[PDB]
Formats: C-alpha cells, sequence, structure tokens
C-alpha cells in the first residue's frame, strides 16, 4: 500500500469542489490507536508526518526564520512537537511556543498563558497550531462554527504573517471556524492534512501555503467544513507510521529564501508569482519581538 | 505518572540537585520519566550535544531541556553564564543508558577538546 508510506493523507480538489450539508463524522478506526516507534511520543509522530508534507510545499525558508508554535504544551508538561521543529528546522530559525500551562520546551521564547497574551510585534514566516479547547467535547446542539482562539488566529494572518508565509492550524469535527477556512482563500493554496499516525482521529492541519494578502479563491466556510467531513467519511485512512522508516532527508531544505520590503502598491504579477512559488517573503527585517502583554 | 513529581519535587529540597538525584536513582528510585526521545537517522556523528539529532547505531537522541534537570525541576541552573547547555539542543546518549537519560548526563561530561562523552565516545 503506497498511502500507507506517505506521511498521511491531504484533501483533494476533488471533495473541494462539492456541495453538501454538513453531516456527523463517524470513521470505521474511530479511536482505534496504534503503538509509537520505540515508545516514543505520539506527538513525535504526528509532528513529524506534519513536517514530511510540508517539505512537499512550496515553504518559504529564510534565515533566521520566524516560526511560532501555539498549543505546544502536551505529554503532562513537556512539548516533544516543538522539539521535532527543532529537528526539521534550520539551525538558525527562531522557535517561539506557547501554551496554557508550565511546560519545558526547546524553544528559543517561551510564553504561559492563553494565546491572547502572546503579542506579536512584527511578522512571522510560519505558524503551527496545535490548539484545542477541552469545552468542545460538550457536544451539545448541532455543529456550529467555533470563535475560541480561532479569532486570534484569524487576526494574526491578517495583521502579523508575512507575504509567502504559511500556517498550519489544528481542527476537528467540531474545532472548526468559518472565519479561518475563508481565509485560505489568501494564500496561494490550501488543503487539510491528516497525519497516517493518528488517521482515527478526525483531526487536521488545516494549511494555507505562501499568504497573499488578497482574496484568490472565494470559499464558503461552512460549506467547506462540510466537504473536510464528507471526504473524512469517504475515504479509508489506516494508522501507521511507515513514513518515519527512513529519515534520510527529513530535514526543511535550506532554500535561503529572500526577505524584502515592499509597499502594496509595488506588488505586482512578479511578486505575486515569486510569494505563490515559496520563493520571496514580504515583512520587516527588524529583531523579532515577541512578549507577553 | 506521579512519581516524577515526586522526585522533582525532592530536588526542590536540596542544595545539590545533581547529588540529590544521583542519589535518589542510585538507591533504587524511580527513574525520571517522559523524556523526550527523537526518531532520527542513526547516522550522526556522536558527539555529546548538538543543533541536530547525532546518534549513531548505539544512541539514541533526546530533546535538550527533556533531559536536563534544572529544566525539567524548574531550578537555577549552576552554569556560570546562566545558559543551559541542553535546552534548545539534542543531547546523544548511549543506548545502554536509556533507562534513566538525566541522571546518565548528571553522571557524565563532554570532552572539552573533542565534544564527545567522555568514557562514551571521547578518545583523547
Ligand atoms: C470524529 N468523531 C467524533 N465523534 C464524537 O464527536 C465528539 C467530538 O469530536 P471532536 O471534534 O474532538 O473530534 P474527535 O474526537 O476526533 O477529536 P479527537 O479526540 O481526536 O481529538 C483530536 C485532538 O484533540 C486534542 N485534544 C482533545 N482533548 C484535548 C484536551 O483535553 N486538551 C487539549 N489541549 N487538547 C485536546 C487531542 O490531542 C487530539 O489530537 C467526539 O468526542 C465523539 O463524541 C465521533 N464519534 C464516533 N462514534 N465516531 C467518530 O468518528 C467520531
Ligand atoms: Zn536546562
Ligand atoms: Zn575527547
Amino acid at each position: 500500500a503506497s498511502a500507507d508510506w506517505k506521511p498521511g493523507h491531504a484533501m483533494p480538489s476533488l471533495f473541494k469542489v462539492q456541495n453538501v450539508n454538513l453531516e456527523r463524522c463517524e470513521l470505521a478506526n474511530y479511536k482505534q490507536s496504534i503503538p509509537m516507534p520505540r515508545g516514543v511520543h505520539m506527538n513525535i509522530a504526528k509532528y513529524m508526518q506534519l513536517c514530511q508534507y510540508l517539505n512537499t510545499c512550496t515553504l518559504a525558508v529564510p534565515a533566521n526564520m520566524r516560526v511560532i508554535h501555539f498549543g505546544a504544551g502536551s505529554d503532562k508538561g513537556i512539548a516533544p512537537g516543538t522539539s521535532v521543529l527543532r529537528q526539521w528546522l534550520p539551525t538558525d530559525a527562531i522557535i517561539i511556543d506557547n501554551d496554557l500551562n508550565e511546560f519545558v520546551s526547546d524553544a528559543d521564547i517561551t510564553l504561559f498563558g492563553d494565546c491572547v497574551t502572546v503579542r506579536v510585534g512584527q511578522q512571522v514566516d510560519l505558524v503551527i497550531s496545535d490548539m484545542y479547547d477541552p469545552t468542545t467535547k460538550n457536544v451539545t446542539g448541532s455543529n456550529e462554527s467555533k470563535a475560541l482562539f480561532f479569532t486570534y488566529l484569524c487576526n494574526l494572518i491578517n495583521n502579523n504573517l508575512a507575504l509567502g508565509g504559511s500556517v498550519a492550524i489544528k481542527i476537528t469535527e467540531h474545532s472548526w471556524s468559518v472565519e479561518l477556512y475563508e481565509l485560505m482563500g489568501k494564500f496561494a493554496w490550501w488543503t487539510v492534512f491528516c497525519t497516517n499516525a493518528n488517521a482515527s482521529s478526525s483531526e487536521g492541519f488545516l494549511l494555507g501555503i505562501n499568504y497573499l494578502g488578497t482574496i484568490k479563491e472565494n470559499i464558503d466556510g461552512g460549506a467547506m467544513h462540510a466537504n473536510y467531513i464528507f471526504w473524512r467519511n469517504s475515504t479509508p485512512m489506516n494508522l501507521s507510521t511507515y513514513s518515519l522508516f527512513d529519515l534520510s532527508k527529513f530535514q526543511l531544505k535550506l532554500k535561503g529564501t529572500p526577505v524584502l520590503q515592499l509597499k502594496e502598491s509595488q506588488i505586482n504579477e512578479l511578486v505575486i508569482s515569486l510569494l505563490s512559488q515559496g520563493k520571496l517573503l514580504i515583512r520587516d527585517n527588524d529583531t523579532l519581538s515577541v512578549s507577553t502583554d | 505518572f506521579a512519581s516524577n513529581s515526586s522526585v522533582l519535587s525532592l530536588v526542590n529540597f536540596t542544595v545539590d540537585p545533581q547529588k540529590a538525584y544521583l542519589d535518589f536513582v542510585n538507591a533504587g528510585g524511580a527513574p525520571l520519566t517522559n523524556c523526550v526521545k527523537m526518531l532520527t537517522p542513526k547516522t550522526g556523528t556522536g558527539i555529546a550535544i548538538s543543533v541536530k539529532p547525532e546518534s549513531t547505531a548505539d544512541q539514541e537522541t533526546y530533546g535538550g531541556a527533556s533531559v536536563c534537570l534544572y529544566c525539567r525541576a524548574h531550578i537555577e541552573h549552576p552554569d556560570v553564564s546562566g545558559v543551559c547547555k541542553y535546552k534548545g539542543k539534542f543531547v546523544q546518549i548511549p543506548a545502554q543508558c536509556v533507562r534513566d537519560p538525566v541522571g546518565f548526563c548528571l553522571s557524565n561530561t563532554p570532552c572539552n577538546v573533542c565534544q564527545y562523552w567522555i568514557g562514551y565516545g571521547c578518545n583523547c
């Protein structure tokens, strides 16, 4: 099985263009667990498979890369995903992580508290979010669009994300946002990626690749989540970590992506084309300053 | 489990946390768990501390902060610079001492001129 050796599954345009009602997500293997290779944390395998798929995307990888990592605390006091980010990113990349409670991490900056307390003074190159609110488990009525931390993440994309930057934001069947789906239309490309290590979950990472700051695709956010659930309900995915058997090319390619300062009026077809190819970032080149407010 | 919080609280009642942890494990105390073991192509150089994983076939690579007693216990680091030597980096550990990553690093020192674990790599 070829798909078992891939890091996971990415939502295809076949289901992006459908028009269906939002249905209940029923996975045939729901809640089934896969043993982790070498007693290693499950978040190791999930983050590595996420990084392996991003290795196939047109990520902008500059010097002094600015990465922010929300929901980085897990497994009672540690941050295995941040360590994977350290293994994946260039050695000169800046990692800022954050979660609600105290934890120990290999990031350059670690901030405790609500994600709203994370004040980003400049613009960043890559946003990873594994945030999930426990109250989402209290399924009472219909599955409606959620605010929660998504309001903060949507404002971050519109204000504190470099042109050409990219995001990877965890969603589930009930942890999702209309506004965030519609923001994917402001990137050069988008998808939802589901790791094979956690294929038994409705969890997926909403990916926006290369931020353009302008609407490229008009997306109905509510209808697109229904398409996401329709895809999960239609697509067998077997638990697997086979993609981690060969890690000879795991590290993010040292692309040396240039960082340029441009006025909005100066952004033309060439700039948009370079941004869409992962060949350019537009933001400040000050010194990154992200503190607790 | 709750045993990690037990030994992590114990090194808060001492003036020498390194010897406190080492005396605890040497007397049969439960080794500290939940260290962040990485998955690596075991084709690395083998040095003690590295910016990227450098495990040999006889090594395992851990996230540096998770194997540092002072990071895990949230106590002051003893380094004169005040900078942890493991945090933000990766620490290679012999495969036979995987049962207790924290106590190994507290029990050994990388070679100054050579950067390999003395007795576990250093050939000077
Ligand atoms: C998909 N599904 C949902 N239900 C029903 O809908 C509810 C809400 O789902 P919900 O959106 O959490 O999604 P799932 O439980 O996948 O999330 P899953 O727990 O994987 O969560 C995904 C991620 O959540 C993260 N997360 C969940 N709990 C917490 C938490 O307490 N704290 C933090 N910080 N993160 C959490 C967790 O790490 C995991 O990776 C479910 O609880 C069921 O009642 C299903 N029922 C059946 N029979 N079959 C199904 O396939 C099925
Ligand atoms: Zn430390
Ligand atoms: Zn030596």
